[PDB]
């Protein structure tokens, strides 16, 4: 997953 | 090639590698057409309204209720042509990954990473866990259970929310107890992210339009790395996080990033995880592998008739690189464990894949996405297994010109800008  | 067959979405089902299947989501669902592109790996060209019952609709909440970095389009991946291109795009990315030594190593580890047979409540018997299987409709209309390690499926409501999803157990934490579980990666090869070449701009939420495009092979590799941790049951609990103190924009908002993510990105990011916690995790998973060896030693019979107990014991011996002594007993060798653990957590990282693909990419996971672009990597005139967007012997070969959305603008359509919306 990516965050920002 | 990693994928021996160049599938067409409209190819007739055969009940073997082109078939209608159902997944163990504990709920009801109509069969979906799926494609087995490699041993233990399937692709379902459908939006994921299956793994989570609470996400069974592409309906987006309110109209300002969701995060800045999100993109909705309930119509995406609803037509045959889209599904055909989705299949070809995902296949192409697997080949791109497999064309590198690092990718070959990772994919090999994933295929060998069969979810442990820990479904038995009787220690003297080895049994599979049904949620690590899918039900395949055979030519006669009947269902047959098939174990698999990985499924690539389209995204749910938020098109750009790529992530690994897997079915849990009532008491076992399969992704963190050494067992592993079948991984469903929500992913799309039809979109990509825009980032900035300057670190101080890329890590600032108020600057940058997203001049460079992320190579989707890296994005998929990121998820495959997570999948690898989860398949070997060594994923770090998401509750273990880094209270970011290296970026004022993160700090002022108390943003916390999981160690699992920092580990997966690698490079300098992985250093934020201190030695103390790093050692704690290693020891913890070492013990989990010891339990697997102990469980294998107690098993004297196998449940089902799909494989022999001897074959399955060897399967896990190879997966976990266990030692088999004179007495035929299995044990975990510290050196072999550290070697495998390190391979899965330090060798397989986003940062290392960037080095292998020779592409421009975000320098840290602790940045701020700039935008999302619509792309099409299926045409060889747009993207290739070997060069991605940076096509050799063209103006796009040097300086990552192919990833430069301004130079290679015909390959990108900006759909949304995220800058300033954080
Ligand atoms: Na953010
Ligand atoms: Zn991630």
């Amino acid at each position: 997953r990516r965050f920002c | 090639p990693f994928v021996n067959k160049q599938f067409n979405y409209k190819d007739p089902v055969n009940g073997v590698d082109i078939a209608y299947i159902k997944i163990p989501n504990a709920g009801q669902m109509q069969p979906v057409k799926a494609f087995k592109i490699h041993n233990k790996i399937w692709v379902i060209p459908e939006r994921d309204t299956f793994t989570n019952p609470e996400e069974g609709d592409l309906n987006p909440p309110p109209e300002a209720k969701q995060v800045p970095v999100s993109y909705y389009d309930s119509t995406y991946l609803s037509t045959d042509n889209e599904k055909d291109n989705y299949l070809k795009g995902v296949t192409k990315l697997f080949e791109r990954i497999y064309s590198t030594d690092l990718g070959r190593m990772l994919l090999t580890s994933i295929v060998r990473g069969i979810p442990f047979w820990g479904g038995s409540t009787i220690d003297t018997e080895l049994k599979v866990i049904d949620t690590n299987c899918i039900n395949v409709i055979q030519p006669d209309g009947s269902y047959r259970s098939e174990e698999l390690n990985l499924v690539i499926i389209g995204p749910s409501a938020d098109i750009i929310q790529f992530e690994c999803k897997s079915f849990g157990h009532e008491v076992l934490n399969l992704t963190r107890n050494g067992y592993g579980s079948t991984q469903y990666i929500r992913f799309s090869p039809d979109f990509t992210f825009g980032f900035e070449e300057s670190l101080e701009v890329d890590t600032n939420p108020l600057l940058g339009a997203g001049k460079f495009a992320t190579d989707p092979a890296v994005t998929l590799a990121h998820e495959l790395i997570h999948a690898g941790h989860r398949l070997y049951g060594i994923a770090i609990n998401p509750n273990r996080v880094f209270k970011v103190n290296t970026n004022a924009y993160y700090e002022m908002s108390g943003l916390e990033v999981s160690f699992e993510e920092l580990r997966t990105f690698g490079g300098h990011d992985a250093k934020f995880i201190d030695s103390l916690q790093e050692n704690e995790f290693r020891l913890y998973y070492y013990n989990k592998f010891k339990d697997i060896a102990s469980t294998l030693n107690k098993a004297k019979s196998i449940v089902g008739t799909t494989a022999s107990l001897q074959y399955m014991k060897n399967v896990f011996k190879e997966k976990y690189l266990l030692s088999e002594d004179t007495s035929g007993k299995f044990s975990v060798d510290k050196l072999k464990f550290d070697k495998l653990y390190k391979m899965l957590t330090e060798i397989y990282t986003e940062d290392n894949f960037v080095k292998f693909f020779k592409v421009l990419n975000r320098k840290t996971y602790l940045n701020f996405d700039k935008a999302v672009f619509k792309i099409n990597i299926v045409p060889k005139v747009n993207y290739t297994i070997y060069d991605g967007f940076n096509l050799r012997n063209t103006n796009l070969a040097a300086n990552f010109n192919g990833q430069n959305t301004e130079i290679n603008n015909m390959n990108f359509t900006k759909l949304k800008n995220f800058t300033g919306l954080f």
